[PDB]
Formats: C-alpha cells, structure tokens, sequence
RNA sequence: GUUAAUUCCGAUAACGAACGAGACUCUGGCAUGCUAACUAGUUACGCGACCCCGGUCGGCGUAACUUCUUAGAGGGACAAGUGGCGUUCAGCCACCCGAGAUUGAGCAAUAACAGGUCUGUGAUGCCCUUAGAUGUCCGGGGCUGCACGCGCGCUACACUGACUGGCUCAGCGUGUGCCUACCCUACGCCGGCAGGCGCGGGUAACCCGUUGAACCCCAUUCGUGAUGGGGAUCGGGGAUUGCAAUUAUUCCCCAUGAACGAGGAAUUCCCAGUAAGUGCGGGUCAUAAGCUUGCGUUGAUUAAGUCCCUGCCCUUUGUACACA
C-alpha cells in the first residue's frame, strides 16, 4: 500500500504551479529542486512529494492535466 | 598539564554545541588538543504497569533515559582550561574536570 | 572372550535381593536398596574391578570380596560423603546400610517421630506432605 | 519497658523497613537507581525526572 | 615445523593424556578415583584416567590465554544444572579440583603464577606442547 | 615493496568477521587456525566454497587472517565465509585488472547472494504481552 | 572442481526426472545443487520462492519437527547425509535419483476437500509438499521407539518409496487418500 | 504386551550365524544386526569391534550414534 | 475504481475545513566518505618464547589509521526506471540496478462504560471508631492448611535420546545506597560440595569480562526394559542469609525411585530471523525466578486466500427494542 495523501499531493501541486520551470524530469535533481524552494520538515515526506511531483511531469509529458 | 574535561549530558544536540563550543575555543585558544571521544551512550530502561491497580490487560511501559558521555584532553596549564570552562554553560551538560 | 563363558549365572542372590545377571554391574548394584548409581560406580572404582564386564562372568569369592567392601565402607577406603546414615541417632557410627537396614532406621525414625509426637511424625501419620509443599493443588490420585 | 520495647525491631533489612518517598507505602517499590518510590507516583512524575517513553 | 593450532585438538589432549601416562608424575591426589568434577555433573567418569586428559585441556587452554585462575577454570568447566522439575540453568565447575590441577602443574613445571594474579605457560611446557603437536603430525601424515 | 593491506568485514547478525588479505603463499587461517579444525566439521565445505569454485591459483598468492568476534557457530561461519571472499574481491578490484575482479563476482552471484549480500535480518524485540516477538500468552476464556 | 558440482561425493548430473509436471518444482538439476544442504535462509519469503529451494534442503528443513527437535540444521543434516549412504549402500544407485523416485511415487495425484466432500487434482507443488510430508512422518514413525535409528528409517522409507512395494507409510497414505477421494466423488 | 527377549552374550549358533551370514549382507549396522539375531545393540557394536580386529568387514563412516559397515570388495 | 485507512481519482447541493489515519519520534541492517579516539582495536616494527626462511603468542611497548568498536552531522527509497492491467487518473503485479521495493514499538479522534483502584497518596466528600481504639507498637500464628474442580506455567513420556570427557561461539544489561544498617568480584590457600579466610580492582568502554552461557560439534557407555528417560515423595548429613527456618528460607552429598508409552470433547498462539528449542541480564532480593520484561544462539513447515465459524466496518431493508 503505497498511496499518497491530500498534504503531498496539494502541496506537490502548488510546488509545480508556482515552479514549473525550475523542476524537470530528473528525481535527483528536482528532489533537491523542492528541498531548496519548500521548507519540508523532513527526508520521507520530501521524498513523497518529490515523487508525486515527478509522477505529475510524467503526466504533464504524456498530455494534460486537470 | 594533561587535564581531563568530562561531559555528561540528557539531551544531544545541546551535549554537542557545547563541545563543539570548547572545540573552538581550545582552537582559538591555540593550544594542543585531541579529539572529542564518544563513550558508549546509556539507556536506563525501567519497566513498570500502565494500571495503578492490577485489573485489566496486562500492559507494560518502556521508560527510557538516554545518557551520553564525552571526553575531551587539553595540553595546557589549569588557568586556561578553568578560563575556558567558567564560560558559557548551560544546565543540559555536567562538566567534571580532572587534573590528573 | 565374549561367548558365553561356564559358570555364567542368571540370577545372582546378594544380600537377600534377586540381581539379573542381563545388566552391567554397575547398574546391577543398583537394584539392591540403599545403593544406587553413584555409591555403586565408588565401590567398583575403589575395588580392582573393570567395570566393562557383565554381571555373570564375575566369579564368587570376588564377590564376596564385593559384599564385604559394601558392608564396610569405612574400612576400604570411601569417604563419609557417601553415606546415608552420617551420624546416625543411636550408634553414632557411619556407615552405608543394605536393603534391610535402610527400612528398618526408616521406620525407626517414624517411630521415633510418633514417639514424641512432633509435627513431622502427625504429618507422616496423616499421609500428607511433610517438607513444606502445597496441597491446595497437587496430591489428588492418592486420596481417592 | 517502654522505651526498650518500642523499637526493638530490627529494620536492617525487607520491604518494610524501607518505603516511598512519596505516598510511604510498602507496595510496588522502584528500589532502582536510588529512586526508592513507587511505581504509580513514578508514572506521575516521569516528565520532572526526564523518564520519557521514546521506544 | 607447526603449532597447536594445526593440529586436531581432539586426538591431541589424548596424546598429551598418553604423554602424562608416560611420565607418571604427577603426585595426583588420593581423592580423584571418587570425586565428581562438578556440582552440575550426575556421574563418575566413565574414563579411570580423566585427570591427565583434563590437564592436557588446561595446559592448551593456558596456552591459547593465560591469566586463567580458578574461576576462569569454573567457567571454562561450568555446564547445565539440571535442577530437575525446575529449568535447567548454568553452573560453574568444581574449584578444588583446577585447584589440585594447578597444584600439580606447579609442583613439576609446566605452568607458572603471573602478576597481578592468573597462571602463564612457561617455555618447557611451550616446547613440551609443540614437539607433541609436532608428533600429532608426524602420526597423521 | 608497498604493502597491499585489505582489511574487509562481513556482517551476520551479530557475527562481525574482518579478512585481512595480503601478498604471500597459499595459507588461509582464522584466529590463527586454519579451515581443516573450525567446529562443526560438517561445514568444510561450505568454508571451501570459494577454494573449490575459484581454484586454488587464485588463493595461492594472497594469505587471508580473520578476526572474529560476535555470533554463534553458524554466524561465524558464514561470516568469514562471506569476508574471505569479499575480501577477495576487493583485492582483485583494488591490485589487479577489474575484468577478472567482475567474472570473478559475476561468479559469486550466479552461485549465491550470501557469499558479497549480507543479510539484513536481525532479532525482532520481545513484546509486552507474550513469550517471543510475535507470540503471546494463552488466553483463558471463563 | 570448478565444473562440476560435488554434493559431498555425489554428482549434480545423472538425474533423470520422469515426471514432466515437476520439473520446474524440483530444483536439484545445475542451478540449485551445492555441497551441503544447509543454508541461511530467505526461502520462504515469497510465495512461489519455495519451489526455487533444494529438495535435500526442503527434507532437511522439515525433518527438524515435534518441539525437541526444532533447531537441529546441522544435525538433520547429518541424518540426510548418512541417509544416503544407506540408500547408496543398499540400492547402488543415485540417492538422489532414489528421492525424486520416491517424490514422483509417492505424491498423491488427487485429494478431498469441502466447498460431503469433493474430490479434486492438487498442485504439483501441493503434491512435492505433500510428499516430503508424507515421507518424514513415515520416517519419524518409524524411527519413534524402535533400535533401528533415524538414518536407516528415513533410508528405508525412500527406498520403499521409490520401489512401490507399498511397504512404506507414505505409500500406505498415498494410496488410502486415493480411496477416500475415489469414495467421496 | 510384548517384551524383547534380546541376548546379552554370543551363543555357539548365532556365533556361527554371525560369522557366516553377517558378513554377507549389504547392510552391517548394529540396529540390522540386533533385529535380525535378537541380539544387544551394544552386543552388535561389540561384535563390529571385534569383525574390524579380525579384518572381515570394511568401514564407510564412523560417527558416535552410528557406525556403517559393508562386505569385502568384490576384485 | 483503488488503498492497511473517510487514502485518493472522479461524478456530485455543495464549498471551506478540523481530529484520527497518514504524517511524527525511536529502534535495525547500507556507508572502505567526514568528525573523533591511551576507558576499543587494526597494520607494520623493537624484542622475548616455542617448532622445523616461515607460523603462533588477549606477552610487552611505539609510526600512522578507524576496517572491526562507539556516537554526531548526514546521506540513502521515493512506486525511482522498465514491461503488463486499469477511465490511462487514483492505483496493482513482476523484474534490472540495488542493504532494505510492506521491520517493530510509542502517541493514537468524538462519545460512553454505574468496568478496576477509597488497599498508592498528608487527592478527597459522606458514614463509623477514637482510649478496654478500626490509631500505633510488641510476641506468636495465618495469608502455604486439603476428600474436590478450574486457569496460567515448568519437567518429561525418550535411541532425532540419557550419561561421561574434548572443543567452541553474545548482547540487552547490572554493580559500594539521605534514612539504608544491604554492591559486582579478579587472584591464592582449606574442603568433594555449598562455602570460609586474605590482600587487590571498579561509582563503571578502566574491574568482573575478549563477558570462555546453553542447544549444537566430536569419541566411548547404553539397547526398547517404565531402562542409564523422568525426578514426584521421603530419611540422614553439611553450609550460606537473617534476631528468629518449626510448616523442610535457599544451596550441596548419599539413598529411597511414584504416575507418565504422544493424552477425549473442546481450546491457545503464529506465518520470516517468525513460531519453537535453548540459555543470559533487570524488577520482586538480606537470603530467591517454577513469574514477568528485555537480549543472544540454532531456526523451520505451511499460506500470500476467505467470510465457512467467531467478530468488526460502509449501503439498503424490517422492527411492536431504545436499562437498545
């Protein structure tokens, strides 16, 4: 059971809506791209919203998103 | 000239700003230092009832009290090392110093 | 060599208790009360005998010689930790005593405990447990 | 007399002879480390000794 | 040549018992034909000889570590107590009888009393050990 | 020359064995003794693994001394199992060609993950409650 | 012998495995074999990571049963191993190839459950296990206050096994689960 | 109900049926041997002893629960 | 639809939200990279001892270092990548690379229990006693009592075992007390043993202690006999702690040697370092673990599903129940 919540995905969102330039498609490049621009507490729930965040520019490169 | 500061302390991250603070004051002070050695941390382990009586599930607690203990050695007079000792101390570290 | 040899007995007649001359020596002692595993190993070790043998091939003035070392304990070199009788009420005297005795100083002891009417001779008269046990709980299949 | 037979118990040694140093029972005693009280005010004062439950 | 170490440690303590029989030394007690060597222990040996193997096992164990008195010796000998309705824990050996075998590796010299307490291997019996780990050897090629 | 020093552990559970490998003859020894007296002896050929799937050339020149400390029987015997051959090949990749290093690994894999992987299975705590880590005590319904 | 693989003095090849529905189930055939049967773990992780382990350590795992006996791997190693030196000692051949014989001959091809009962086929990797239970409980009854040890109870259970003298209890078990399915469909 | 009535020592038949038939079977263990001579177990560890003094049977492996023994060589 | 989850996707008279879960802290392996080490070791030497140049030495000391030891900042894993299923969204399975691709504990929402505790309190309300006391102390007994039944545990019913020797491996830990009168023990003698006597070390990585723990490994004795399994009961004796052991406080020696041959209906716990075997620490302790809580060794069978039984959670339906 691997399901992220409404505080990653929410947060992720606004993450790529007020930095879309600056991330990319690289984990290990926009993970410290989001440690660097959000204060995120701690290393699990940075990595959970730099993954969403990834899933969500994959889903940006296979088409449009809601 | 050899003395010894021992430091003891509860809580860590106070435990390492204060020897890290008489790291950099044994480095400005300039004189012969060696590193800090970390002894084994201890953790007083006390197990005891949940229930005040003894009616229920039995349930037990794990009070926990880490401990850790460091230790520092100065090539210096006794003046030095009270002169760095008698400054900034906070109640988290027990300091004990030794001549010998 | 370990054939059947002659003069090979079956049933062996040593201080008025039938031996099975089937076992090994060693554990055929022990079928005689009042001498068990331990006190009968001390007594082949402190006699010249190779314990290797089985009780059968053992000849009958060499265990005469063992009767008289079992009767004796003191005289053939056994110390008094061995004993079930260290300092005994009446003659005072330490000695290891042979399927007959053994009953005979345990009933005299109950006997004397009924005499003086103790605790422990009211326990032993009662049928009940005398080293201080518990028998909320335990001690049903003798009591009916 | 009086004085003579009002403490000739000897207290060197048992659960009776020592006690909590909070409530003074002879119940539950946490003996460990010289704490020496019991086990219900032990559970009440934890967070002012610096017993917290981290494990 | 080689140690003890390459050498089979089970034949060896019986080689070092053969030694011991050779020698006949010893001065054993008068008590050892009727002792158990523990308070754990059931029975007597099975073996009228276990006191040479025994100093065989200390003489190697004092060779790998010294410092070895006798508690060391009650620990290396300790075992099961087999309390019998109760579970069984572990108990230390006997001390008297590490005690007598000190006493007689004291008496003829293959060990010594070191400072600050403890028994040491003294050179004889370092190269007493080595040329019958040598013969062990030489048997076993 | 330059001494080739490789100092390499390998980790069971509590079993914590360190080989340490240099330039010299064929001889292997731990604790001072070599692979022929370890008990149980049932195991000398789970020790003689790497000798006898590697080749006794390639064990001819590097000695191999391992200190041991932690663990039970079995522990230690696969942890200096596991150390003498991670220590292998660590001096293959750090003396010699790195082609030889990686057949010689691709080697270990293909035979087992426990000869370079060590395993991270450790002791589950004892809870409250029951004998053991995931049993408890029987319940006695009226 | 960097070739070829010795189980103690035993070879890995000259397995002829007649069933065609176990030959993904038994792993003894040149990827699986080693020397000894002993091993760490980590077999029963997965589901289907059990069919990759040995079948002389899926013996010697559940040999080791009934509470005294319950963490003696090195020990029920050494009752296999002795165990197929009786094996080869009496039959001549492979002992190996005796216990997938005994494997192949002795796991039952139908079973009874509840959905009365109904009778239907098991899986392959149901029967292996099936089987090696079968055979071990054979063993072990065998072996349960009687002189004739362990070693040679185990020996003569796979031996019977692979004959089919119906002499073994596994056989004995095979063939009274085969009734009671045959009755109960 | 049943009780074994197993020998202690050699008789003069089943010393001869050891000598003649024990050295003729495949399996020589002393539990094969006791069952099938009514004999001792450590009667038929004896007896193993003494074959292997006499040099009649060959040794496989030894172990301290059981021993195994087998026949000549055939060539 | 999906998830361990009111966890999300998406429709939608809903929108904005809040607690819980999730998130959080600690524990565990991954680091040959940083910080450090004479209260820990490694490698090279100077020696000394032994065997025939080489090997060993926890036997000594030192020129570097943290790989083994310890604890701090950290980093590392996130469904990250590929191939399938799926509104192509939420998500699921397998696999390469990889130490982990689901470790465990704590905290844990609203509301309620006529649950337990007045025998934890100098937390406390009401009632009772209060001098021949229900206050307090002393001496003894009892809380252990025994035709019976129930519950949690320990030992076994054996040859996969018992006994005897040899060998070989840990970490949680604890250790000299306000009153407090009571610590852990190295080593040498006396004794079989419990133990006794002397000087030492330790307020603790210094000393116990390289914590030489068991099962397990090897070699004899046993031979299917309630037998060398088992140790219930009982007699005689010797010591330790305490003012006091009798109702044997506990430990040791000898001897006596019962049931028990795998246990009925019924029932408990569990699926990976797990169950189970096994031993070691703390609390109870002056003397003490057949208990409990932690830790270590060996270490599996079977399953990756289900509402069949027992219960729980959403939707609908029926109710003459609402101490339901």
């Amino acid at each position: 059971g691997r399901v992220r919540t409404k505080t990653v995905k929410k947060a992720a969102r606004v993450i790529i809506e007020k930095y879309y330039t600056r991330l990319g498609n690289d984990f290990h490049t926009n993970k410290r791209v989001c440690e660097e621009i959000a204060i995120i507490p701690s290393k699990k729930l940075r990595n959970k919203i730099a993954g969403y965040v990834t899933h969500l520019m994959k889903r940006i490169q296979r088409g449009p998103v809601r | 000239h050899r003395i010894r500061i021992t430091l003891t302390s509860r809580n860590v991250k106070s435990l390492e700003k204060v020897c890290a603070d008489l790291i950099r004051g044994a480095k400005e002070k300039n004189l012969k230092v060696k590193g800090p050695v970390r002894m084994p941390t201890k953790t007083l382990r006390i197990t005891t009832r949940k229930t005040p009586c003894g009616e229920g599930s039995k349930t037990w607690d794990r009070f926990q009290m880490r401990i850790h203990k460091r230790l520092i050695d100065l090539h210096s007079p006794s003046e030095i090392v009270k002169q760095i000792t008698s400054i900034s101390i906070e109640p988290g570290v027990e300091v004990e110093v030794t001549i010998a | 060599s370990l054939v059947i040899p002659e003069k090979f007995q079956h049933i062996l007649r040593v201080l008025n208790t039938n031996i099975d001359g089937r076992r090994k020596i060693a554990f055929a002692i022990t079928a005689i009360k009042g001498v068990g595993r331990r006190y009968a190993h001390v007594v082949l070790r402190k006699a010249d005998i190779d314990l290797t043998k089985r009780a059968g091939e053992l000849t009958e003035d060499e265990v005469e010689r063992v009767i008289t070392i079992m009767q004796n304990p003191r005289q053939y070199k056994i110390p008094d930790w061995f004993l079930n009788r260290q300092k005994d009420v009446k003659d005072g005297k330490y000695s290891q005593v042979l399927a007959n005795g053994l009953d005979n100083k345990l009933r005299e002891d109950l006997e004397r405990l009924k005499k003086i009417r103790a605790h422990r001779g009211l326990r032993h008269f009662w049928g009940l447990r005398v080293r201080g046990q518990h028998t909320k709980t335990t001690g049903r299949r003798g009591r009916t | 007399g009086h004085q003579q037979l009002y403490w000739s118990h000897p207290r060197k040694f048992g659960q009776g002879s020592r006690s909590c140093r909070v409530c003074s029972n002879r119940h539950g005693l946490i003996r460990k480390y010289g704490l020496n009280m019991c086990r219900q005010c032990f559970r009440q004062y934890a967070k002012d000794i610096g017993f917290i439950k981290l494990d | 040549g080689v140690t003890v170490k390459d050498v089979n440690q089970q034949e060896f303590v019986r080689a070092l018992a053969a030694f011991l029989k050779k020698s006949g030394k010893l001065k054993v007690p008068e008590w050892v034909d009727t002792v158990k060597l523990a308070k754990h222990k059931e029975l007597a040996p099975y073996d009228e000889n276990w006191f040479y193997t025994r100093a065989a096992s200390t003489a190697r164990h004092l060779y790998l570590r010294g410092g070895a008195g006798v508690g060391s010796m009650t620990k290396i000998y300790g075992g099961r107590q087999r309390n019998g309705v109760m579970p069984s824990h572990f108990s230390r050996g006997s001390k008297s009888v590490a005690r007598r075998v000190l006493q007689a590796l004291e008496g003829l010299k293959m060990v010594e009393k070191d400072q600050d307490g403890g028994r040491k291997l003294t050179p004889q019996g370092q190269r007493d050990l080595d040329r019958i780990a040598g013969q062990v050897a030489a048997a076993k090629k | 020359g330059p001494l080739q020093s490789v100092q390499v552990f390998g980790r069971k559970k509590t079993a914590t064995a360190v080989a340490h490998c240099k330039r010299g003859n064929g001889l292997i020894k731990v604790n001072g003794r070599p692979l022929e007296m370890i008990e149980p002896r049932t195991l000398q050929y789970k020790l003689l693994e790497p000798v006898l799937l590697l080749g006794k050339e390639r064990f001819a020149g590097v000695d191999i001394r391992v200190r041991v400390k932690g663990g039970g029987h079995v522990a230690q015997i696969y942890a200096i199992r596991q150390s003498i051959s991670k220590a292998l090949v660590a001096y293959y990749q750090k003396y010699v060609d790195e082609a030889s290093k990686k057949e010689i690994k691709d080697i270990l894999i293909q035979y087992d993950r426990t000869l370079l992987v060590a395993d991270p299975r450790r002791c589950e705590s004892k809870k409250f409650g029951g004998p053991g880590a995931r049993a408890r005590y029987q319940k006695s319904y009226r | 012998t960097p070739d070829i693989k010795l189980f103690g003095k035993w070879s890995t090849d000259d397995v002829q495995i007649n069933d065609i529905s176990l030959q993904d189930y038994i792993a003894v055939k040149e990827k699986y074999a080693k020397y000894l049967p002993h091993s760490a773990g980590r077999y029963a992780a997965k589901r289907f990571r059990k069919a990759q382990c040995p079948i002389v350590e899926r013996l010697t795992n559940s040999m080791m049963m009934h509470g005294r006996n319950n963490g003696k791997k090195l020990m029920t190693v050494r009752i296999v191993k002795h165990a197929f030196e009786i094996i080869h000692l009496l039959t001549g051949e492979n002992p190996l190839q005796v216990l997938v014989n005994a494997i192949i001959n002795s796991g039952p091809r139908e079973d009874s459950t509840r959905i009365r009962r109904q009778a239907v086929d098991v899986s392959p990797l149901r029967r292996v296990n099936q089987a090696i239970w079968l055979l071990c409980t054979g063993a072990r009854e065998a072996a349960f206050r009687n002189i004739k040890t362990i070693a040679e109870c185990l020996a003569d259970e796979l031996i019977n096994a692979a004959k089919g003298s119906s002499n073994s209890y596994a056989i004995k078990k095979k063939d009274e689960l085969e009734r009671v399915a045959k009755s109960n469909r | 109900r049943d009780k074994l009535n197993n020998l202690v020592l050699f008789d003069k038949a089943t010393y001869d049926k050891l000598c003649k038939e024990v050295p003729n079977y495949k399996l020589i263990t002393p539990a094969v041997v006791s069952e099938r001579l009514k004999i001792r177990g450590s009667l038929a560890r004896a007896a193993l002893q003494e074959l292997l003094s006499k040099g009649l049977i060959k040794l496989v492996s030894k172990h301290r629960a059981q021993v195994i023994y087998t026949r000549n060589t055939k060539g």
